[PDB]
């Protein structure tokens, strides 16, 4: 349950270790390059429309790597090691160690920010006064959305995928193609919302 | 049958570790020469 | 004993997974409403749209796939045998 | 296995979907950024 | 005992094809309007449409049919029995 | 028991028919309103405005027609006996 | 024992025209919508417009009688 | 025996005069709704548009007195029992 | 006996009411929407527009009010027994 | 004996409030949705859309707390005991 | 015994809370709509376009608690057992 | 019977009701605010960085709606109030 994040990790590691070397302003952006600057530009640019750079400038790396290790360990679950691996995801263990993180995060960061009497009182009034017994439930229910969303987003797979199994492999070629082709991309979309829902609830954390 | 998968395990201590020293490795190596990168790329606009 | 729980388990299934899916229909639904007049509207926002579009399917296909991991929970785990 | 056959032959089909679909547009996209860079 | 699951199997499957069948119907209903109302705007729109019309029509139907092969599970392969 | 399991039988097939025919009347009446307003917008666009409604009437049709063939399944030809 | 299909037959009928009714009430609604809007915005086109009317509703009266008439084979006819 | 046909037939009453009656309301509703939007622009229209919408009404209303009719066959008429 | 009958009295009852509720509170405020958003594109019109709302509000409250009536024949005057 | 009667009695309660609910929660939005709109298209609109939107809250929270009651009259003095 | 009346209660809080979910959810969006519209069509409004979102949020939550409230009451109170 | 059982048994009956209304409310409210969102990006394009903030209020009150159904959920069905 673990090696298949480990695996991800050393995937991770050795592409900024290619980055690294790589890297040059004089020559061509043929390299990789061309993906860990895809995702900074818009990871940079929506942060700074939000919250702006210097006001928050650490999220941005916390950003890509939420995203880039949330998308390969959904992408490289798609290979035909049917039979030995399964997206990470899927335990709990992985998107707590997540979400949980986020959260904890965010909210140092508030209490940094507005201090830590002035934060709850901020946390709890919310944007209105009734909303307020409202709003210290949804202070807890926004890193739940976070967790639960990536669990059962690629949970629904790795159970589709195996009850597929059932079927012959002639007929199977058929579903368990489509599925994958599904997934793909409903794994990038979910690593995508993930690491904007952080970006936003980091950015009317600090306000 | 069934395993109740809901629960927590001790492998969430190790996911958090691994996933820690990659964010680590990240900002330091994937970011700063990015950044700079990008900064004199839009010198050279 | 266990039988009437399992039974009960597979009904709370079903009505979770329906609910599910009546959400699920209606959001997307409505959601490819909202693209399909606005590439209607703004042949050029096209690409524009698509990525609001695929955040508010990644917001609804969530609420369903909650959904559907806890219908597996209560069918291939059932509590309380 | 029957299991591992079927779906490798989906594997399979889908490699060959991506190949021909996605990956023209990916690599269009990529080279028309590099030449983008080198506009100057 | 098996005959008290079996029935609450069925149960369960009828409910989440009638959900399913609701958000499926309700939300291809949907799109449809939206594509009427652009190929009534646009004449000329209709190759343009027909795109994201499949897209949302993709998801929808998707989600239908992910609700009949749980119930193809519960019916004919009941998960306890 | 054969009684409890066609009694259940029954109710899922009404739960089946019954989601369905709220998907279908619910979403063809909704693909009817835009057929309408848009004739009303253009009193010569009917030619081509019905093509794509019956695209979509197939659709919430073909729902339709699946729930109400696994009704049969259900109710006729039940599992388990 | 029959009475305990009995009771499930009925039960089932009860579902089957309870979903006819609203889906057919509120396609039927919907279109009188659309109706009385195009017959509001364009005064004389009610001749050509219940056409369409006509059609849909029909399309959805469909749905209705034939969930009605599987509701009358449930309770009537019940098999068992 | 024939008390538990006869409490299915009073659920079964139940559902039917439960649904006709959400459908009924619901379709009133919106056929009211356009009303007022058309006699809200137009003020002259009442006497125009009372035609269509009566039309409506009635339409839905059938469904309505329909349904009771057949809740008082399950209720009062009580097939098979 | 009569424990079996009214239970299944009291269910019925319940489900008439609340698909009476779910529908007249749905209707009262699509046709609320269109009363303000007339009252909003033409200010002096409240009176001209009440009447047409009073008329659908009636149609709405008939409807509820008449499945009131089936649910108090139901709950305290239980047909059969 | 009394006990299946209580039970029902609890499920029937449960119907008619639920159903109260969704209607009550829906129709306070869609009226809610005419008056942001109309609030924002013009500053008058504060001040005179309250009298119609109290009108409408008013017709569907009178309908809520009447099927609160009558939950009550189900569940705390229940007929047949 | 005292089990049936349980397991009723529990049935009606859960459809208590089912209902009251459904309605803050749908109502809740339907002003979200307006609210996001308004944004997007009169971007200097925020300031008082708030006040009235949070009016009609508030009376569908007030709703909402209400039916949690007597779900709470229902589940651990018994009224009747 | 075992009183246990029926009472596991209307427990998970419950649970299944509460999560079922709580994810239809849930999708179809996300999907209203998602079709407001994706409208006004439609009609003003650079209005992206104002509306994302509406969007995320409507959608936060949502979520925490469906999340405390949840909760109640896992009580019903981990604890069984009453048994």
């Amino acid at each position: 349950t673990i090696l298949a994040t480990a695996v991800t990790a050393v995937i991770v590691i050795a592409l900024a270790f290619y980055l690294r070397a790589k890297v040059t302003s004089t020559g061509v952006p043929s390299g990789v390059q061309l993906f860990w600057e895809a995702l900074t530009i818009q990871m940079r640019q929506q942060i700074e429309g939000s919250i702006g750079m210097k006001i928050a400038p650490f999220v941005l790396p916390l950003s890509v790597t939420i995203f880039v290790f949330i998308l390969i360990s959904n992408w490289l679950a798609v290979l035909p090691l049917q039979y030995l691996y399964k997206a990470p995801a899927s335990d709990i263990n992985f998107v707590l160690a997540l979400a949980l993180f986020v959260f904890v995060c965010y909210h140092a960061a508030g209490i940094w920010r507005r201090g830590i009497v002035g934060h709850p009182i901020k946390v709890v009034k919310g944007h209105v006064a009734f909303l307020a017994p409202i709003n210290i439930v949804e202070e807890l229910a926004k890193p739940i959305s976070l967790a639960l969303r990536l669990f059962g987003n690629i949970f629904a797979g790795g159970i589709l995928v195996a009850l597929i199994a059932m079927f012959p492999w002639y007929i199977q070629w058929f579903p368990n193609a489509v599925w994958k082709t599904f997934d793909l991309f409903v794994g990038l979309i979910q690593a995508f919302i993930f690491s904007l829902l952080t970006i936003l609830y980091f950015s009317q954390s600090m306000e | 049958g069934g395993s109740n998968f809901l629960i927590p395990n001790g492998t969430f201590f190790a996911v958090l570790i691994i996933f820690l020293i990659v964010l680590g490795v990240i900002s330091k190596w994937v970011v700063p020469p990015i950044s700079k990168v990008l900064a004199e790329r839009e010198a050279m606009l | 004993p266990n039988a009437i729980i399992t039974a009960g388990a597979l009904i709370g299934g079903g009505l979770i997974m329906g609910g599910g899916a009546i959400g699920a229909g209606i959001g997307d639904g409505i959601a490819g409403n909202a693209l399909i007049s606005g590439i209607a509207r703004q042949p050029e926002a096209q690409g524009r749209l698509f990525t609001p579009f695929f955040i508010t399917v990644g917001l609804v296909e969530a609420a369903y796939f909650i959904n559907l991991a806890f219908m597996a929970l209560f069918v291939f785990a059932t509590p309380g045998l | 296995m029957s299991i591992f056959i079927g779906q490798l032959i989906g594997f399979a089909v889908i490699a060959f979907i991506i190949v021909k679909w996605v990956v023209p547009p990916v690599r269009t996209l990529m080279r028309n950024q590099q030449e983008a860079v080198r506009a100057a």
